[PDB]
């Protein structure tokens, strides 16, 4: 289920290991982590 | 309280290289997740700590 | 061990 | 609980910049100046944390 979240987040644009690292720092939160990847 | 140190630790740090429009949505996601209570505390610490491990693998630009 | 690092 | 996982983010971070049996010598001085108190792991907790930002701030070539 939470795949999907990650899938998303890689269509922003951004390798999967980071994302995972990313979503996972970030507990559950996807547009969290997507707000952190995009101030980078 | 030796929480309070290390949180204190963590935030300056992180002001050097996170927007204050990012730490305002994690802030966001704290108060939503955990209210003002002190397990909030110890999340933002841990998640500081970890997004400033992966930031600096990224690329430090600062 | 927490202060171990082999 | 909290406190351990923490230090376990610490120690596999630190592990990739400093040589091992160095960060394993600095953790004997932190035994025998805290024995197995948790004031051990709050001491080590910080200088961890501290080593990591002025070793980023120098330039990490890793
Ligand atoms: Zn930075
Ligand atoms: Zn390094």
């Amino acid at each position: 289920q939470e795949k999907e979240a990650i899938e998303r987040l890689k269509a922003l644009g951004f390798p999967e290991s980071l994302v995972i690292q990313a979503y996972f720092a970030c507990e559950k939160n996807e547009n969290l982590a997507a707000n952190f990847l995009l101030s980078q | 309280e030796w929480t309070l140190e290390l949180l204190e630790e963590l935030k300056s740090e992180a002001v050097r290289h996170f927007p204050r429009i990012w730490l305002h949505n994690l802030g966001q996601h704290i108060y939503e997740t955990y209210g003002d209570t002190w397990a909030g505390v110890e999340a933002i610490i841990r998640i500081l700590q970890q997004l400033l491990f992966i930031h600096f693998r990224i690329g430090c630009s600062h | 061990n927490p202060l171990e690092f082999l």
